[PDB]
RNA sequence: UAGGAAGAGUAGUACUGCCCGUACCGCAAACCGACACAGGUAGAUGAGGAGAGAAUCCUAAGGUGAGCGAGAGAACUCUCGU
RNA sequence: GUAUGAGUAGCGAAAGAAGGGUGAGAAUCCCUUCCACCGAAUAUCUAAGGUUUCCUGAGGAAGGCUCGUCCGCUCAGGGUUAGUCGGGACCUAAGCCGAGGCCGAUAGGCGUAGGCGAUGGACAACAGGUAGAGAUUCCUGUACCAGUGCUAAUUGUUUAAC
RNA sequence: GAGCUGUACGUAAGCGUUGAUCCAGAGAUUUCCGAAUGGGGGAACCCACUAUCUUUAGUCGGAUAGUAUCCUUACGUGAAUACAUAGCGUGAGGAAGGCAGACCCAGGGAACUGAAACAUCUAAGUACCUGGAGGAAGAGAAAGAAAAAUCGAUUUCCUGAGUAGCGGCGAGCGAAACGGAAAGAGCCCAAACCAAGAAGCUUGCUUCUUGGGGUUGUAGGACACUCUAUACGGAGUUACAAAAGAAAGUUAUAAAUGAAGCGGUCUGGAAAGGCCCGCCAAAGACGGUAACAGCCCGGUAGUUGAAAUGGCUUUCCCUCCAGAGUGGAUCCUGAGUACGACGGAACACGUGAAAUUCCGUCGGAAUCCGGGAGGACCAUCUCCCAAGGCUAAAUACUCCCUAGUGACCGAUAGUGAACCAGUACCGUGAGGGAAAGGUGAAAAGCACCCCGGAAGGGGAGUGAAACAGUUCCUGAAACCGUGUGCCUA
């Protein structure tokens, strides 16, 4: 949690959208039938709920 | 709500797999999604000229596992050709 | 409504006896006037029990 | 539960009564633990993907923890165990050895 | 007409056009009658020969052989023919 | 829960026959020929209603008044594409709701402005193709209705084109 | 402090001593419908406007906020109609709805039944509908109770007592005070009077606002003077005026430590059981463990523990405060009310000699030498000052949370429901409403062979038991069969 709180809250917006899109590609994988480590999609769907509670608090 | 929540997942099957050569995709898109909203959420995605965008909308079938039955979940299927000149969604 | 304005005359209920007491249902009314009466400055045509209006109230 | 995967075991009760082995799982959620050449079965497996041949198993079952309890490590007798907090952490103390066990 | 007004039309090109329904049965085995029930269910089209006719008998396009059988040809019961 | 009536009544209007095929098993499933039936219907569309019963691959315990290799039955996968069709973003009838308002022990009743409410009014698309399931919806061909931008020249300016 | 990804087997893919899963306190996110509140609507759906921003070459599209009604209050605009009102708009506060099928306050209010019929009466101010709250509500500080003497706010319990009474004097209904207890707490306005302000002009007056005084009965106050106090002292947010804050302690919400038999031996599938020996006990509660355990496990007695939140107590802080006496000129002490006639209702009391309280309609006082009551009423006496308001405790109930108990049930019982129960099913709808528990200690749930398409069997193996094989502990009776000893045309 504190592993990103020393960010300036701009780049925070690039790990929202960076993270947003590998989750598309996971289940558009997954869909297919290409995607061989299905315990990845949970991790990173976590981790987008992380960075947004860090957002929301420093606004309060 | 962005563009990658309004698209959901591809659709393969043996009707969809059909028209891959022909430039049509079949994708899974939120129920309250427009026929507007998909056109954009592509072009902003893949990158390519969508031409036009067909919807339709599937009830829930009654599966019975048991003795407890209940309602598949409800789906809204959206079928979108892209024009000559754009580029080919990979989609294998 | 229905009801005095100044005082709380309202309608109220009891029993009609009669001859060998076989007890009926009525009712009492009251003497509720429609007059023009000053209620914030503003005139206003509102009920006004007769007992009430019979000494302090301007019309 | 006062055993965890690893320990050595001396069993108490059951048909298997007076035999030593060491823990190889642990299940808290039924309070049950499985210990190597500690009661052993018979499984009559039909062939499929995991071993494919088939036939009968000589697998371990698990038993009840209460028919367990632990010896000290150095000594090499069952005894029961106490907790001593020391070093800013908690310890298993035999109470007849008087010793750490960890 | 009251009103509003500095922008207006025409021609030629390209582009845009949302939500719901769309399967299937629908004089029926899938609708209303507890039933795979001799009952009921709005509207459009509804051919030929003879015929005034959507009557009547036999047929065209089209759809069916009806979800227990075979074998004897008594009394009796029902529907028919002398 | 199980008997007697008892292996009794019934098996719900109707013309089938033979030859091949599959199968462990065939009067009842598939194919062929002959015969018979309806034909202002037992034919083709389409509303209400039903809500997966539609298609494909597997199954024969239960359901099918018998049988079953079969099914509107069981399991698993699929299937419904609209600017022009019907309804909303248009309109109103019967009727319903109803700011203020009038009436009334409480609850509430009536009712104006206003708004809903098709069984009616207005409104732009036709012909072909598609052997598992959609077609005025997808594809080919040829149009129409409303709107926008970009060019082209034309034209007009506050007794003020439009 | 070592496993974890629920029920739920199992596959795949992963995470944990850099301390995960888990438990407790505090936060964050919180789609749509629903009082639903931008408009509409057939529940979870449709269609918008005003602003700010975003995208495209532009139409098209997207992001955020606001937009319901009523009540109160200020501002602005403004009709008949000259001023002004009505109306219109904006701004700020409050309300709507739900339920715990419980308790209580009020408005409205039955019949079946009893009287061996029935109408007065009873059932009964019960059932039910509606409105208002509160954790309790209601009542409450004497115009009281009572009589040879006195008591001193209200509420609840025992007796008074089935007494006095009411009653087609029928069926029936049915008190109160004294006495004994639980709990105990008292206060604030109106009016004279003073001061200030304002309007009218009631034209130097009266009628309104505020502040100060002041509230009671062998009368009190205003008014006159004496005495003292302006925080010395007193009180407080449960009435007496009200709004907050700091510190300490204590309690609830996670937890930690915690003694003593692996004792020998017998039966057994397994020992906690029998026999013989020991120990702990502020711990011999309860549950589990292959059978009946204080000494095997989770624990129990005892002793500790809280970062965070909430409650309770105390202190501090804060805030606010005049009360004693003597004279009694004069003034003040709740008016369309107190009572009365008429028609009803509640009081145990049914019009009766009917006192007391309330309602609708008419009539209509005195006011300190005054007024009310003591069960019609008059006189004497005694008690008490109505027509304004507030108030904790003793009392009633349990949808809930924690800790427990039962000479209560044990699957036709106990909740309708021990089980995916208000479910399946029935009805257009309100509504009605079931059946259904048990393998084994442990899945060790029958590898393999034979008959059969399969189901199902016979061997083999697991198991103490398979005559425990996925409705599986025990397995009665009805009912259905096979074989035989005796009898029978
Ligand atoms: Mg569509
Ligand atoms: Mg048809
Ligand atoms: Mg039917
Ligand atoms: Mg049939
Ligand atoms: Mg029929
Ligand atoms: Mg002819
Ligand atoms: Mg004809
Ligand atoms: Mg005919
Ligand atoms: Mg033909
Ligand atoms: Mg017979
Ligand atoms: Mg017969
Ligand atoms: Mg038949
Ligand atoms: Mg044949
Ligand atoms: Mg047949
Ligand atoms: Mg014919
Ligand atoms: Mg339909
Ligand atoms: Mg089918
Ligand atoms: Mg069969
Ligand atoms: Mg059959
Ligand atoms: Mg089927
Ligand atoms: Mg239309
Ligand atoms: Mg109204
Ligand atoms: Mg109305
Ligand atoms: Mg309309
Ligand atoms: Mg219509
Ligand atoms: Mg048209
Ligand atoms: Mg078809
Ligand atoms: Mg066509
Ligand atoms: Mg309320
Ligand atoms: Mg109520
Ligand atoms: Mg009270
Ligand atoms: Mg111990
Ligand atoms: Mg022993
Ligand atoms: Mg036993
Ligand atoms: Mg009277
Ligand atoms: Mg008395
Ligand atoms: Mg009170
Ligand atoms: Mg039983
Ligand atoms: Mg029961
Ligand atoms: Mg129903
Ligand atoms: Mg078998
Ligand atoms: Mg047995
Ligand atoms: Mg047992």
């Amino acid at each position: 949690a504190n592993d990103i709180r020393d960010l300036s809250t701009t780049e925070i917006q690039d790990q929202e959208k960076a993270l947003k899109e590998e989750l598309f590609n996971l289940r558009f994988q997954l869909a297919t039938g290409q995607l061989e480590n299905t315990a990845r999609i949970r991790e990173v769907r976590k981790a987008i709920a992380r960075m947004k509670t860090i957002v929301r608090e420093r606004e309060l | 709500m962005d563009a990658r929540d309004i698209i959901k997942r591809p659709v393969v099957t043996e009707e969809s797999t059909s028209i891959l050569d022909d430039k049509k995709y079949t994708f899974e898109v939120d129920t309250r999604a427009t026929k507007t909203q998909v056109k954009y959420a592509i072009e902003e995605i893949f990158d390519v000229k969508v031409a036009k965008v067909n919807v339709m909308n599937y009830k829930g079938k009654l599966k019975r596992m048991g003795r407890y039955a209940g309602y598949t979940n409800k789906r809204r299927k959206a079928i979108v050709t892209v024009t000559a000149d754009s580029k080919e969604i990979q989609f294998f | 409504a229905k009801e005095c304005v100044i005082t709380g005359r309202k309608s109220r209920s009891g029993n009609k006896r009669s001859h060998a007491m076989n007890s009926s249902k009525r009712t009492w009314k009251a003497n509720l006037q429609k007059v023009r009466i000053l209620v914030n400055g503003k005139p206003k045509k509102v009920w006004v029990s007769a007992r009430a209006l019979k000494s302090g109230k301007v019309e | 539960m006062h055993v965890k995967k690893g320990d050595k075991v001396k069993v108490i009760t059951g048909k298997d009564k007076g035999k030593s082995g060491k823990v190889l799982a642990a299940f808290p959620k039924k309070d049950r633990v499985l210990i190597e050449g500690i009661n052993m079965v018979k499984k009559h497996t039909k062939p499929s993907n995991i071993n494919p041949q088939g036939g009968i198993l000589n697998v371990e079952a698990p038993i009840h923890v209460s028919n367990v309890m632990l010896i000290d490590p150095k000594t090499g007798e069952p005894t029961r165990v106490g907790y001593e907090v020391k070093g800013d952490k908690k310890v298993r103390v035999a109470k007849k050895s008087g010793e750490v066990i960890d």
